[PDB]
């Protein structure tokens, strides 16, 4: 019987797919990124945001700021501040600007 | 010479410009847009073989700036007037096959901004489209030429100018409205068709 | 045909000349690299052949890459996964079907009809087996549309929509790189670079839509059955529940009732059924 | 061991470069000031040319046998215009550039097949048929006689289009060649 | 149904194609015999072999590989039916005389018999090859006759 | 009797009967109507030795 397909199975296997395809020397685009991170937000799953950034960001990309906003602000929809604090700490370690109409959701994740 | 009007009694503007690249047309679309127009329609034309990275920077000027936009040949050499449409509309994303898919679908849709694009090859079909797509306190703007008597397309050099191309026309062109040719859009929508 | 003259010399001769499973591979090279006509048939019938040799032949690394290398260049997956999904146990197989890069890329080619037929975990497992032999991406596989997408998510749902990247698109910068995309009269070339495929590449469909195709191409089988075998595929249930379980199929095509479906079974696969109903 | 002989005959249309080339002793063409259909393709059924471009072959009858039939536009290149303004767009329009677009955009006579045709995507004719095939073929059955012939002989011509179109696209030949420009001479 | 899509098709064709050489010999060599016109049966044989070479495609064997409507020898369809999965389904067909021919696949043998301009139409759109073997194809190009 | 003379495998009389006692004349004739047909009617035969397709004088 054939797996039924779903949001998360499919931003999974895109995950392992651009995984492979680093391995084996292809280059994602930009484009492809956003697109697995399009369809990341699409599905209410937080944790292949993490995987996704990550990524982009070894890939030396950078999205524009109005994406890492939408991030975080679903981030905290979902209520996944560690997760929300993870992204910010690895755009900060990758040099990626956090301006502060982003930056307050991810010190008001510090209310408790 | 420049923004030269059309020394033509209308019901909206039309003025003819010799701008071919985005300097010109850039303060082009400002003065005209300072004159608060109802909506400005823009025909613009880029020649062959020359001068390549403007061709869809001023697409991104037209696309942005002018409500309408209409795209069509001047001077286009050896290069084929449909490789100079498809170099002006990869500025905005779309390939000529895009376009002629939504004209089989019967339906250019509008930009991201709302804002319509056309095209066509033929000049002189292409500008008095343009010219009957207006309406009242409308404008259009033509530019590319301003003097030039003549196309370079293809082999030769052939006589042709926009503004006798336009004066007469703008005392006719209410005709297509008189025999019912609606040009609300590009895809006139002729009742009958037949 | 000069190959296959030679080839009906073979196997209708001597057995000390009958092919062997380098004569069937240089045979199926000859058809697959064909420059005019249409060959699957013809190779599909060399393969019937090969395997009516079981009892002499049996198939190589070479054999399989050059299937792969068929059914990929023309549009036939369903069955180039199962060569290669073959090819998979030899080691340096997809060397060989990578072919150094020559005769197009039997190798890319079979990627893209991955890609674009949406039979991604097929095609992980074609990156895998690459992987195992240090295959590395051959450039051919990486093509882009005018919107740059690539196999890494040109089937994700919006197919060839792509993504707010949080910035305008640098539409003038990438007008620098001609690949002109107006679409001439027609003749033999293509327009879509992607399509280096003998007919046309698969058409554009999303790991979604294959997935929902294969749902429902199973439970289409699954009711082919229930309405030959009758009642008795479930046994211990009434006639009520095999109308009732009828309907669900039919309107999942187009609650104990989905575990009747469960037990029905199919035999697709292993002969033995099959040749036991023989008997 | 065999001697091989190898031989073979291609039969195939002829293009209208091989008809300037015929210039039991020698041959000669008449140039035709109109486009003509071959009536083998044309005419005798199964309309090979309706076959191509869907069209019932009363509406190709239409366009050459009957004194008044219009095609819409080429596929190929843009079109805009789609009483009957045949005097008036004339005037509109000069004749300079109208003798130039009108055949773009309207066109009338075995010029109309022939340039359909060339402008025809041979591919996406592919795609179209098989995914016409496929949704002919999830619809079920219906109990009307006259319906269901109508269906499956919609799947037959589907099916005549896609090994037309395939041949086309995997053969040294092209389907604008059914309508002749120059018509040979014994 | 009894024997599924993977044999089925392929048994089902063996079993009508095998009955029918075998009535068609028989009500063919009947006549002859009651007749009292003696005739050796391998001569019957290679007709009735011609009679009942095809198969053709039906609608739920449509595939990349095969068209529905698509005439295929019974040796292609049994070889193909075991090598492919490409949804390959097929039925016999007793192909009459007059139909064995204009589905010979030496294109001349088909048009120097009848239906000459359908023939030819046919093979120049496809253009057909005619590797030119068997015999009637061959006089017409004077040839030394591979035979 | 054709098929007769064939029928004995006796071909290079029938040859003869076929063609130089009156590619053949005939076949020219042939070749020449289809290409006046807009036909092309094209022979080619193959070097076993080269594989050239070498087109006959037709």
């Amino acid at each position: 019987t054939p797996r039924r397909w779903s949001q998360e199975w499919e931003v999974e296997l895109a995950i392992v797919l651009m995984a492979k395809v680093i391995e084996l020397g292809g280059v994602p685009t930009i484009g492809d990124c956003a697109v697995i991170l399009r369809a990341a937000i699409r599905a209410p799953m937080p944790s292949s945001f993490l995987k996704i950034l990550q990524t982009t960001h070894s890939l030396g990309y950078a999205f524009g700021s109005p994406l890492y906003d939408e991030i975080i602000t679903l981030c905290l929809d979902l209520g996944e501040l560690d997760a929300a604090i993870a992204i910010v700490a690895d755009m900060e370690t990758t040099g990626i600007t956090v301006p502060d109409q982003t930056l307050d959701k991810v010190i008001s994740a510090r209310q408790s | 010479g420049r923004c030269e009007l059309i020394d033509e009694e209308q019901a909206f503007g039309v003025i003819v410009d010799h701008a071919n690249t985005p300097d010109g047309l850039s303060r082009l679309l400002d003065s005209v847009r300072e004159l608060k127009p109802r909506r400005i329609i823009t025909v613009i034309g880029c020649a062959g073989e020359n001068e390549r990275g403007k061709r869809p920077v001023m697409t991104k000027i037209a696309t942005e700036k002018s409500d309408v936009t209409m795209l069509t040949s001047d001077n286009p050499g050896n290069e084929d007037p449909l490789d100079i449409l498809d170099d002006m509309l990869s500025g905005i994303g779309w390939t000529m096959q895009e376009y002629l898919k939504h004209g089989e679908h019967d339906y250019y849709p509008p930009l991201s901004n709302g804002h319509r694009l056309f095209l066509h090859d033929v000049r002189r079909v292409a500008v008095r489209c343009a010219v009957a797509m207006g309406e009242e306190g409308d404008m259009v703007v033509v530019a590319g030429k301003g003097h030039e008597s003549y196309q370079l397309e293809g082999d030769k050099k052939e006589f042709y100018d926009d503004r006798e191309e336009c004066r007469e026309a703008l005392q006719y062109v209410d005709e297509l409205h008189q025999a019912g040719i609606d040009t609300s859009e590009f895809p006139w929508r002729l009742p009958e068709s037949h | 045909e000069v190959a296959y003259a030679t080839f009906e010399n073979m196997e209708y001769g001597e057995d000390f000349m009958k092919p062997d499973t380098e004569t069937y591979n240089w045979v199926i090279q000859a058809y697959t690299r064909a420059d005019s006509y249409d060959r699957v048939q013809d190779v599909a019938e060399l393969l019937g052949m090969m395997v009516e040799d079981y009892k002499r032949v049996q198939p190589n690394v070479k054999t399989h890459a050059l299937l792969v290398e068929c059914f990929t260049k023309y549009c036939v997956v369903k069955e180039a996964i199962r060569h290669f999904r073959a090819l998979k146990n030899f080691e340096g197989g997809t060397k060989v079907l990578h072919n150094a890069g020559n005769f197009e890329d039997p190798l890319s080619l079979y990627l893209r009809a991955l890609c674009r037929e949406g039979r991604i975990v097929e095609l992980i497992d074609a990156l895998d087996a690459m992987r195992r032999d240090n295959q590395p991406i051959p450039p051919r596989a990486m093509i882009m549309s005018r919107k740059y997408r690539t196999l890494v998510s040109s089937w994700i749902e919006p197919l060839q929509e792509e993504a707010e990247l949080g910035y305008e698109i640098d539409y003038l910068a990438r007008y620098v790189e001609r690949k002109r995309w107006v679409p001439r009269r027609g003749k033999t070339p293509l327009d879509p670079d992607a399509a280096g495929f003998i007919y046309s590449n698969p058409i554009e469909t999303s790991f979604k839509q294959r997935c929902l195709e294969d749902w429902k191409v199973h439970h289409r089988k699954l009711l082919r059955t229930l309405q030959s075998e009758g009642l008795p595929v479930l046994g211990d249930a009434s006639e009520s529940d095999y109308m009732r379980v009828m309907e669900r199929l039919r309107n999942i095509i187009k609650e104990e009732v989905d575990e009747l479906i469960c037990r029905i079974k199919l035999h697709e696969g292993d002969t033995e059924f099959w040749k036991r109903r023989f008997l | 061991i065999d001697r091989y002989k190898h031989q073979q005959l291609r039969i195939g249309l002829v293009s209208p470069q091989q008809i300037s080339a015929w210039a039991r002793y020698q041959m000669g063409y008449i140039k035709l000031t109109c486009p003509v259909t071959h009536v083998w393709y044309l005419k005798r059924l199964p309309s090979y040319i309706a076959n191509l471009l869907d069209k019932p072959l009363k509406e190709l009858e239409g366009l050459v046998y009957c004194d008044f039939s219009f095609a819409r536009p080429i596929t190929k290149k843009p079109t805009f215009l789609r009483q009957s303004w045949k005097y008036s767009i004339p005037l509109f329009f000069t004749t300079q550039g109208f003798e130039i677009f009108r055949n773009r955009e309207i066109s009338t006579g075995a010029g109309a097949i022939r340039e359909q045709l060339a402008d025809l995507d041979l591919r996406i004719i592919i795609e179209n048929s098989l995914v016409e095939w496929k949704q002919l073929g999830e619809e079920g059955p219906t109990g009307n006689e006259w319906e269901d012939r109508k269906i499956v002989r919609r799947k037959d011509f589907l099916v005549r289009r896609m090994e037309l179109a395939k041949h086309f696209i995997r053969t040294n030949i092209e389907p604008e060649w059914m309508v002749l420009c120059l018509l040979p001479v014994l | 149904r009894i024997l599924g899509i993977p044999w089925g098709f392929l048994i089902g064709a063996e079993l009508t194609i095998v009955q029918s050489r075998i009535s068609l010999v028989n009500k063919i060599q009947k006549v002859y015999r009651s007749q009292g016109v003696q005739i050796h049966n391998r001569h019957i044989e290679i007709i009735v072999r011609q009679i009942t070479s095809k198969v053709l495609v039906s609608e739920e064997g449509m595939s990349n590989v095969f068209l529905p409507g698509e005439l295929i020898g019974l040796l292609r369809a049994e070889r193909t039916g075991r090598a492919l999965e490409e949804a390959i389904c097929y039925r016999a067909v007793l192909l009459g005389i007059t139909r064995a021919s204009l589905n010979t696949q030496s294109f001349i043998s088909e048009a120097s018999f009848q239906e000459t301009a359908r023939v030819l139409a046919k093979a120049a759109l496809r253009g057909r090859i005619d590797w030119l073997k068997g015999l009637k194809e061959n006089v017409v190009l004077g040839g030394v006759i591979p035979a | 009797e054709v098929w007769a003379l064939e029928g004995f495998g006796v071909a290079h009389i029938l040859q003869e009967m076929l063609t130089y006692k009156s590619a053949p004349e005939s076949f020219r004739l042939l070749v020449r109507e289809l290409r006046s047909l807009a036909l092309e009617l094209n022979h080619f035969l193959v070097s076993e030795k080269n594989f050239q397709i070498n087109r006959k004088e037709v």
